[PDB]
């Protein structure tokens, strides 16, 4: 199970950033994966998961309008997929390490992760 | 211990579980007559006169709809034939030019701003030194604005090719016939859930006849559950697994496209043509479904008190709207009267549980990727005068968001997923096994050396 | 045809043995292969031949019919038994493969139930028939007989 | 939204000595508190899937404890290798939330 | 092989009865599955593989004259007749059928107009001939016999 | 299966005779016999289909093997051998064809040896052995006998 | 000015300069378990009841 | 950067490519081999 991760970037700020995961080396469908920023004055902040099966997005209540998140899938190569975040007006509050993540198997229905990324960071 | 022979029997009655090739094969009545519908073209072989089914007594099968491979069979099947009718038709190459693009204001309602773009554009003609200025309208969604500048979408990856005119690609019923030496099993229990020991089986020569419609979010078109609304999944609890839905009656659906529409074609070469639209005769309004209110009432109540079976009876049910980033995960798309429609059913999964109609707005498409293809893309021409569809809603797609609060609750929304989950709606009563002839058992006989 | 294929399925291995020509007769005779031998022309044959892939799924299910019918009939030729829906050999039965007596697997087991106990002794009991026959060939090379 | 309190903000040991954090919810959680390993550089390491039931490779060094709103993580021999960040996540309410997080220095 | 292939076909029933297996050599052999069968190649082979639309056209000619063959050995292994061009079977003749004496039918009638007679009662003839060896074998499961 | 497939080709026709279920199992039963009668799925499938060229060589080589073991088994099946491996006729021997004593040819000759040795008079017997079977049963219709 | 006529509705192809369509005679013959019967009358009209085949 | 053994085995080629819209050019370059071009009429 690897997760990669694209590298750092900058933008001026209300630009939107988009950042992305790529997963493979177990099913992409099944095992929702999650989105966490870091923040180092702050801490761990949730910001909200996608169902890579269906294509749903959940976000957390802050970014509603601001946060989408979206999965590329292949049905003839079920072992490969990505998911790709895209974050609107970008300001400094916004300054993190943004994570890929992926659920404990048997957790879809909660959010403990057992797989991480490496962190994009943006600005 | 007895003294007894090997004795060896041809004919016997056994069966392994079996992957194989099923032929395919249609009722050569009315869509006998269609001449260029596709299905009726490849499901040649004639079939239901009115065709055996055999019960066996006292035989318990074991199913599972969810590793059936008849399901991944029909939809490699389906891509393969929608490729074979699209490879020869015209590949629309020279359209990939800039084109300048202004609003059509011309009798539009507020609905309709912005949606239809009028483009022209240098294209090249059947003589190779002449080029032609030319227009079309295009919909919004099928264009790109670059640096009033635009060009088609599929510019970066594919090139797009152009349906056959004729070509018709209408979803008539068709069979799937086992080869000589499997036979298909049908479980025949009422109330069966996908899986395990079913202990109604019958052979048949053929499944029943089965409509290839495609579709997202709701089944069109498909068979009714017997007696009560069945849900059926892989694993229930499961949030990441889809929730097959099998109304015991439709719900009616009426669809439309207004706006008469007529079209013209331009040579792009010689005998090549490209079908463009042209001015809308009449006014400009949007394109909409109708759900009697009434009844997409009285079925989720019955949706309902069957979840309630999996998720608690004292369990709040909601249903909420699909969520995302694309078209094609919050749309129910399906083709109408030869176009693509992209319709909005937030108007539908919009209530909560506890224990006249529902106007849903739609948008349409011309340039379709189809199934799930980067490169691959094709044109739908546009079809003249207007369009209107009468359909049955006989399932649904759903998705549970995952838990939620200590109020118990659960909800529901419009689920996305492979086209396969349409097929296992009506293959889940299906398996297909090999004959094994030869066996051998103990008898008192012994050969007699003569 | 195909008015009862399965029909003893779920009925006694002695009671199902009555019905062994209802299975024979549907291992060489799907729809396809009857299509393929009417007098006029099937007209649909056009289709198959436009478009070479449908033609040749068609030819591989047609003749692996026809290969799996060939080598159970050629398994009964070896074993001694040209025709005949049921043979008698000279293979004693071992009471270590199944050990019932003739009244409880005659009158009670299925052949489903009866395949699913000794399928791992399949091979050793075809292994068992071919050698008899052999050896009762050797022993008809003699005039003397027995 | 339930809000997750850590406490000591900081922890002061040497290697060998034991260790442990607190962590409580604002509601009731149930079973429903993961934990994290945190270090410069690197994605959080998760500990425990939940309250007592450690996760797939973490040593015996770690095991949790506690329930509905009082919750702790536990370290036995803790080695210099653990001289890490800790955070406490809640997973029953959505938003998933974290605490603050506490930090485990040497003397 | 093919020296008198359809000689007797205006002869009389009693005399074609003689010709047998001149007919049925011809059954499984067309030009084509004799240059199949060289040892050296063919070297035809080529075109049909270039242009498969040639090579399916072929094959299907050729699976079709197997299946065919085929068919008819099951039948008449079904009906109890292993081999043999000529066997008798314990169905009676139903005067219905046909109503004709043997001295009529043998000297004066080809198999044409025979074959125009009886057509609608072929299948009659064929159930009633698969009950019969069914009987047969059940009679043969019985150590006491007739 | 192939565990001595040609083992006796060196041999003497004596020790020959007794392998002969050896070579006849392996005539129907290549590799690509038993990919195709697998229960799953074979999986390369895909490839022959959609490469029809290789998908028609295929067939051809499994379409080849089926004809010419049908047309072993009709003649035998004409000679009045239906069945069996070693089946004795009424056709004399010409002692022109080969002359050579029992003890010379069964103990000494190895069936290479003998297959060069009456390799052009194969056909003479073949035809003598299709009109002694026509003889045959032209005396079995003759309820007197001999 | 001049086009070519096969403009308007198609592309024009050209015959391989190595090709030859040349009519050399041809037979055609029946696969096996088929059988071509064919009629000897001198002053055979096309149909009917043809006494020598 | 090239030793003695490579003069003249690289040539540095630019040119006018077409563009995936179909009203555009581009200019481009690559490096090919001294074995893979001709030299007509730099
Ligand atoms: C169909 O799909 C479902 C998913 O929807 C599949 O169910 C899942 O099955 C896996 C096992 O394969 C379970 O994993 C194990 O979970 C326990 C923890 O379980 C306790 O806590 C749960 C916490 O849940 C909270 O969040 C939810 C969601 O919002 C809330 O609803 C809850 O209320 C909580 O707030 C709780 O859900 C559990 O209760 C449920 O399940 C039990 C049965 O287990 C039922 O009786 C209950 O009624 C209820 O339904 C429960 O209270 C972990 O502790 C396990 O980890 C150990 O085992 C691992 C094995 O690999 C090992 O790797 C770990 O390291 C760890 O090892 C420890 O224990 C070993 C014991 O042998 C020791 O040897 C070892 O040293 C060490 O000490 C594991 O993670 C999922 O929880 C379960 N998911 C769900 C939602 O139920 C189902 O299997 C599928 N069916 C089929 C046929 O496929
Ligand atoms: C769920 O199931 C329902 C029920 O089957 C299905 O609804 C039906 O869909 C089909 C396909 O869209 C509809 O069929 C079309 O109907 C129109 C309207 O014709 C009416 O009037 C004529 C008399 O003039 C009546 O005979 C007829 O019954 C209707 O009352 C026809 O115009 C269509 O024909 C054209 O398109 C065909 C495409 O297959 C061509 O084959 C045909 O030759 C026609 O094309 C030619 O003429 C066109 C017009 O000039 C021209 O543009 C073309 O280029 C070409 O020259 C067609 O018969 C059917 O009426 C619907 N039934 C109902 C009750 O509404 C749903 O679609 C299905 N749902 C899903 C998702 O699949
Ligand atoms: C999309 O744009 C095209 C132009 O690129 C529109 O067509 C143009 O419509 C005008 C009228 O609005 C035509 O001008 C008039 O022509 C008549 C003769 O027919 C003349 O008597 C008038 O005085 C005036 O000049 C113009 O010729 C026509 N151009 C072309 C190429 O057809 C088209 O209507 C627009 N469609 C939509 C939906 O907006
Ligand atoms: C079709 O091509 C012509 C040129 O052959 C375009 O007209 C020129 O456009 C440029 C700007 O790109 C102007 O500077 C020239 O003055 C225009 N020439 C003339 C004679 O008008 C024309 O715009 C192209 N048409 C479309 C629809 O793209
Ligand atoms: C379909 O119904 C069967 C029962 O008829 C379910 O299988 C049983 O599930 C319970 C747990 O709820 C187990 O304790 C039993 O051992 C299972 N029985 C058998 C024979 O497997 C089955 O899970 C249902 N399928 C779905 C998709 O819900
Ligand atoms: C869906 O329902 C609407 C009504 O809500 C239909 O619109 C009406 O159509 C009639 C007949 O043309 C007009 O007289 C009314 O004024 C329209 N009402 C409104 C609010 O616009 C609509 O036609 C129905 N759609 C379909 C496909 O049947
Ligand atoms: C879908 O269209 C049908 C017409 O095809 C509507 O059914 C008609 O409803 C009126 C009452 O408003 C009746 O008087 C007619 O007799 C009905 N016609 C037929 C053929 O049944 C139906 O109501 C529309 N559905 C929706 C949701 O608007
Ligand atoms: C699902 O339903 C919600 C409403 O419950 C939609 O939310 C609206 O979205 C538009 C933009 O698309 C905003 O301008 C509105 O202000 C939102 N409404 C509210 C109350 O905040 C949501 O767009 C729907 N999703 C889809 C895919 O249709
Ligand atoms: C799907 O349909 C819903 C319902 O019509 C749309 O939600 C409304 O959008 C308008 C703006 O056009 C707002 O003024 C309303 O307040 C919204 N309704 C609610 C309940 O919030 C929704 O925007 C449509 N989805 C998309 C993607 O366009
Ligand atoms: C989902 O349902 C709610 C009601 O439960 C709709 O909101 C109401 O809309 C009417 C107008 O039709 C207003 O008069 C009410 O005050 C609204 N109530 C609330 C609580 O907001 C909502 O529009 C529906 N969503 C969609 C997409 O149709
Ligand atoms: C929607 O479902 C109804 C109910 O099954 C369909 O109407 C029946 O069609 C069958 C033939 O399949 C007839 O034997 C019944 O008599 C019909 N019932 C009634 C009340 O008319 C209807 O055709 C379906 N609609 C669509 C578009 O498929
Ligand atoms: C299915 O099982 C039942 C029960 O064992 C079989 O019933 C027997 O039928 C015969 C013939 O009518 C009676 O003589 C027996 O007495 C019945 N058995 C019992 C226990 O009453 C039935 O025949 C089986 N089905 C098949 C196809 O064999
Ligand atoms: C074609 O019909 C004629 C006339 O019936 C047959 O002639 C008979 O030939 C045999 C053998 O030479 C004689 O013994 C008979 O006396 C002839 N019949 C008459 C009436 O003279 C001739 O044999 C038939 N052709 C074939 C192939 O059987
Ligand atoms: C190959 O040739 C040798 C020599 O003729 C054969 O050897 C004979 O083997 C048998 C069995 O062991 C002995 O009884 C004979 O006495 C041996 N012959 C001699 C001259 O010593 C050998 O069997 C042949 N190989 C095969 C496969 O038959
Ligand atoms: C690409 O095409 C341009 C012209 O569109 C070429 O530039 C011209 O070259 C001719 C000689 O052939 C000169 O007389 C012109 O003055 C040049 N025009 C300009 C604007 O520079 C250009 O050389 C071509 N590029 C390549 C790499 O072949
Ligand atoms: C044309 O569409 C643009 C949005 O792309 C909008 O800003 C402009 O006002 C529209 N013009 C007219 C006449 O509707
Ligand atoms: C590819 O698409 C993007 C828009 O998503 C566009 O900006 C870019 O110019 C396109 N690439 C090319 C070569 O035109
Ligand atoms: C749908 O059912 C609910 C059941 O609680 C009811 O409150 C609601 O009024 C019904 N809607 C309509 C349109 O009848
Ligand atoms: C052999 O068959 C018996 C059937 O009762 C089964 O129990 C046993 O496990 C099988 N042996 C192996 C190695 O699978
Ligand atoms: C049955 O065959 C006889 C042959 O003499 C024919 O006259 C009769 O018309 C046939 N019956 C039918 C229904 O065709
Ligand atoms: C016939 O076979 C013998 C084998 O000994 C050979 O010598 C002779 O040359 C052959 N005849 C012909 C014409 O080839
Ligand atoms: C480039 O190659 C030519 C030979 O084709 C040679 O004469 C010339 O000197 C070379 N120029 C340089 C800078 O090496």
């Amino acid at each position: 199970v690897q997760l990669i991760q694209s590298g750092p970037q900058f933008k001026t700020p209300g630009a939107s950033v988009t950042v992305s995961c790529k997963a493979s080396g177990y099913i992409f469908t099944d095992y929702l994966i999650h989105w966490v920023r870091l923040v180092p004055g702050k801490g761990l902040e949730w910001l909200g998961r996608i169902n890579t099966n269906a294509g749903l997005m959940y976000l957390s209540h802050k970014f509603e309008g601001r946060l989408i998140l979206r999965r590329v899938v292949d049905w003839r190569t079920p072992s490969l997929g990505t998911v790709n975040m895209e974050l609107r007006n970008v300001r400094s509050d916004d300054s993190a390490i943004y994570f890929c993540g992926r659920v404990v198997d048997g957790f879809n229905a909660a959010g403990p992760l057992e797989f991480w990324g490496q962190g994009s960071p943006v600005i | 211990a007895e003294n007894l022979w090997v004795t060896v029997y041809y004919g016997v009655p056994v069966w392994k579980d079996a992957e194989t090739t099923l032929f395919c094969a249609s009722d050569a009545k009315a869509y006998e007559t269609k001449k260029h519908n596709v299905w009726a073209t490849h499901c040649c072989v004639p079939t239901d006169p009115n065709p055996q089914e055999i019960h066996l007594e006292n035989v318990t099968e074991e199913f599972n709809m969810w590793k059936n491979n008849m399901v991944e069979q029909m939809h490699t099947d389906i891509i393969s034939l929608w490729d074979q009718s699209l490879k020869p038709c015209v590949k629309l190459t020279p359209l990939c030019v800039t084109l300048q693009c202004t609003n059509v204001t011309n009798n539009i309602t507020d609905d309709m701003r912005g949606e239809l773009k009028n483009c022209s554009f240098n294209m090249t003609t059947e003589l190779r030194d002449k080029k032609q200025k030319v227009y079309s309208l295009f919909y919004r969604l099928d264009v790109v604005q670059i640096n009033k500048e635009y060009r088609l979408i599929n510019c970066n990856t594919s090139a797009i090719t152009q349906a056959c005119p004729k070509v018709s690609f209408e979803p008539i019923p068709i069979h799937y016939c086992a080869p000589a030496g499997f036979a298909i099993l049908k479980c025949k229990d009422k109330k069966f859930n996908g899986t395990g020991p079913c202990p109604s089986v019958s052979t048949v020569q053929c499944t029943h006849g089965i409509k290839p419609v495609v579709s997202t979010q709701l089944l069109l078109n498909g068979s009714l559950a017997e007696e009560e609304v069945m849900i059926r999944s892989e694993n229930i609890t499961n949030n990441a697994k889809n929730i097959l839905v099998q109304f015991n009656t439709p719900v009616q659906i009426n669809c439309t496209r207004p706006n008469n529409n007529t079209r013209k074609s331009i040579r792009i070469g010689p005998g090549q043509w490209f079908y463009a639209t042209g001015d809308i005769i009449g006014d400009i309004r949007q394109a909409h479904c109708n759900v009697s209110k009434a009844t997409w009432n009285e079925t989720l109540g019955k949706v309902v008190k069957q979840l309630r079976k999996h998720f608690g009876n004292n369990t709040i049910i909601r249903f909420a709207n699909s969520s995302g980033g694309d078209l094609e995960v919050t749309t129910h798309s399906f083709n109408c009267g030869g176009e693509f429609f992209y319709c909005n059913t937030s108007g539908l999964f919009n209530s909560t549980w506890i224990s006249d109609s529902i106007t849903l707005p739609c948008r349409i498409k011309q340039i379709i990727n189809m199934w799930q293809r980067i490169g691959q893309a094709m044109y739908a021409p546009p079809i003249q005068g207007v369009i209107r569809c009468v359909s049955n809603i006989t399932g649904l797609i759903l998705t549970r968001d995952g838990g939620s609060t200590n109020s118990t609750t659960e909800t529901f929304r419009p689920g996305g997923g492979d086209m396969r989950d349409n097929w296992r709606s009506e293959l889940y009563k299906y398996k297909v096994v090999k004959i094994e002839p030869l066996g051998v058992a103990p008898t008192r006989c012994k050969r007699r050396v003569v | 045809v195909f008015l009862g294929f399965l029909g003893a399925a779920g009925s006694t291995m002695g009671a199902a043995s009555m019905t062994l020509t209802v299975q024979a007769r549907n291992l060489l005779s799907g729809i396809v292969q009857q299509q393929s031998n009417l007098l006029r022309a099937p007209e649909c044959q056009q289709h198959l031949l436009k478009l070479t892939v449908w033609g040749i799924k068609q030819l591989q299910a047609r003749v692996l019919a026809v290969e799996r019918y060939l080598r159970d009939q050629q398994l009964l030729g070896i074993w001694g038994c040209s025709g005949k829906l049921i043979c008698c050999t000279n293979v004693p039965w071992n009471s270590s493969w199944s050990n019932r007596n003739l009244s409880e697997i005659w009158d009670n087991m299925t052949w489903l139930q009866w395949d699913k106990e000794i399928s791992n002794y399949t091979q050793i009991i075809y292994g068992l028939l071919e050698e008899s026959q052999n050896q009762q060939e050797k022993n008809e090379q003699d005039l003397l007989a027995l | 939204q339930v809000v997750m309190t850590q406490s000591p903000a900081t922890l002061s040991l040497s290697p060998g000595e034991t260790a442990a954090v607190s962590c409580r919810a604002s509601q009731y959680v149930d079973r429903s508190i993961s934990w994290y390993q945190l270090k410069t550089g690197r994605a959080p390491r998760l500990l425990v899937y939940a309250a007592s039931s450690r996760s797939i490779g973490v040593p015996d060094r770690f095991s949790g404890s506690g329930s509905g709103r009082d919750f702790t993580l536990t370290i036995r021999g803790v080695q210099s290798d653990d001289f890490a960040l800790y955070y406490c996540q809640q997973d029953y309410y959505w938003p998933v939330t974290f605490g603050q997080g506490t930090r485990l220095d040497m003397k």
